[PDB]
């Protein structure tokens, strides 16, 4: 893994083009992630 | 040392995870190629992931982030897809469960769309899509997304494409 950009814990990605985007973050440390629910779904067909 | 907790559709919390899954939902710039082509999600279950030993490593390490910036830890709830899901919940995030190629540096990426996230829950690119298929598009078979409480702390902001 690599590390945080100094001084700081993660990074965002804000997106600049796809208006209709939202946000992605990176972390560097395992520890800042607690995986709190488990969805299980299918994608659905377009009608 | 890992419980699933199955909740119930009925429950104001099954409600407002479901919630948060469908309204994220967009169009990608790949046409549906990585994780198919769709608009909402059938929502099959959702379960609370209880191990309390990954609980008190996180709330640990959310204390130190927390005090290194005002007093905030700058908590989201990200959606996370992976193939690693099973070792995920069971053992924790950690090295192995690395985007090496992404494009801001080799770290564990989480998503605000889940539509992103599925991009991500049968591979890179979505690999070969499912197991028994081999579609990335696949209407039949059941995935898997974790939705995932998230210190940020002082986040780096990068704008990108
Ligand atoms: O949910 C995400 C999972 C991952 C991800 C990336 C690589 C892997 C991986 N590494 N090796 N195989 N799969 C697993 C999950 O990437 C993302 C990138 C942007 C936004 C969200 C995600
Ligand atoms: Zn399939």
């Amino acid at each position: 893994m690599a590390h945080s950009p100094p001084g700081h814990h993660s990074v965002t990605g804000r997106p600049s083009v796809n208006g209709l985007a939202l946000a992605e973050y990176v972390i560097y440390r395992g520890e800042q992630a607690y995986p709190e629910y488990l969805i299980t779904y299918q994608i659905m067909r377009p009608e | 040392g890992t419980i699933l907790i199955d909740l119930s559709p009925d429950d104001k919390e099954f409600q407002s995870v479901e919630e948060e899954m469908q309204s994220t939902v967009r169009e990608h710039r790949d046409g549906g190629h990585a994780g198919g082509i769709f608009n909402r999600y059938n929502i099959l279950k959702i379960q609370k992931v209880c191990n309390k030993k990954l609980w008190e490593r996180y709330t640990h390490r959310r204390k130190e982030v927390s005090e290194e910036n005002h007093n905030h830890a700058n908590e989201r709830m990200l959606f996370h897809g992976s193939p690693f899901v099973n070792a995920i919940i069971h053992k924790g995030f950690d090295e192995r469960h690395a985007y090496i190629g992404g494009m801001f540096g080799a770290g564990i990426y989480f998503a605000e769309n889940s539509s992103k996230s599925n991009q991500y829950v049968y591979g890179i690119g979505g690999g070969t899509g499912c197991p028994v298929h081999k579609d990335r598009s696949c209407y039949i078979c059941h995935r898997q997304l974790l939705f995932c409480r998230v210190t940020l702390g002082k986040s780096f902001l990068q704008f990108s494409a």
